[PDB]
């Protein structure tokens, strides 16, 4: 999930 | 608050990657609600269609979690 | 903050999580495909080999509401993704890992003891043998990792300090 996660947090 | 609806969708897709679905649920329908309040106070037409754009796309992902807690759900132990 | 900004701001996810969350959704029915409380391992198997760590954190999210479901052959699956999810970034995941591997411990691990002390004695015996053979070595492996942990509470409690009590005798 962390590229979801930094997609998300960008 | 503009400002606190985007942070609440974070917040809200955040728990649901962790798999806390009963959070992201929370922040998920407070944002609807948040969202749909909010959009009726537009008076331009077109910008009330574009945020219901932005909600619906939201309702698709909280239809998403629920539905993952409804497969969770369906195994009894 | 503009009505534009923050709709481009929100939107900018969402095909993130509309893929995510469908791919998710599709494996845990997967894994539900062939669920059974008779053998729950078959389950943690189809999770194991989608490969997907979300999917394995679900499934143990439930299991470990119930541990006698949990059999001996169950635990040299569980232990390596354990192992994983004690490395996790995520508090939440740690989380999951630390639980999973209290009940192992307190469900299994006299067993496997009194199993590897027994004298030499049956094929399903002798698995059996291999297979507590296999969990100390994965619990030895993982007891290394846990003592590292168990000070970062400090004075405090924490879940690493139950776990490395409860593995003392590794």
């Amino acid at each position: 999930i962390e590229e979801a996660l930094q997609i998300i947090h960008s | 608050s503009l400002q606190m609806i985007v942070e609440n969708v974070k917040l809200a897709r955040e728990y649901a990657l962790l798999g806390n679905y009963d959070s992201a649920m929370v922040y998920y329908q407070g944002v609807l609600d948040q969202m749909n309040k909010y959009l009726y106070s537009v008076k331009d037409t077109h910008l009330r269609q574009k945020w219901q754009q932005v909600w619906q796309e939201i309702n698709v992902e909280a239809k998403q979690v629920k539905d993952i807690m409804k497969t969770l759900e369906s195994f009894k132990l | 903050l503009v009505d534009e900004d923050a709709m481009s701001q929100i939107r900018k996810g969402h095909d993130t999580m509309f893929v995510v969350l469908t791919s998710r959704h599709k494996n845990l029915d997967t894994v539900r495909a062939v669920w059974t409380t008779g053998d729950i391992k078959t389950s943690v198997d189809s999770a194991v080999a989608i490969n997907d760590l979300s999917v394995v954190v679900d499934l143990l999210n439930i299991v470990n509401q119930k541990a006698s479901l949990w059999k001996l052959d169950l635990c040299t699956t569980v232990l390596p993704q354990i192992e994983k999810l004690l490395q996790s970034k995520y508090e939440s995941y740690v989380q999951t890992g630390c639980t999973s591997l209290k009940l192992i411990l307190q469900r299994f691990l006299p067993l496997i003891t009194d199993i590897l002390a027994a004298p030499p004695s049956d094929i399903s015996r002798e698995e059996r043998l291999h297979k507590c053979r296999l969990c100390f070595k994965q619990l030895k492996s993982i007891s290394g990792l846990v003592k590292s942990k168990s000070g970062l509470s400090g004075r405090h409690g924490s879940a690493f300090r139950e776990l490395h009590l409860l593995m003392a005798s590794l």
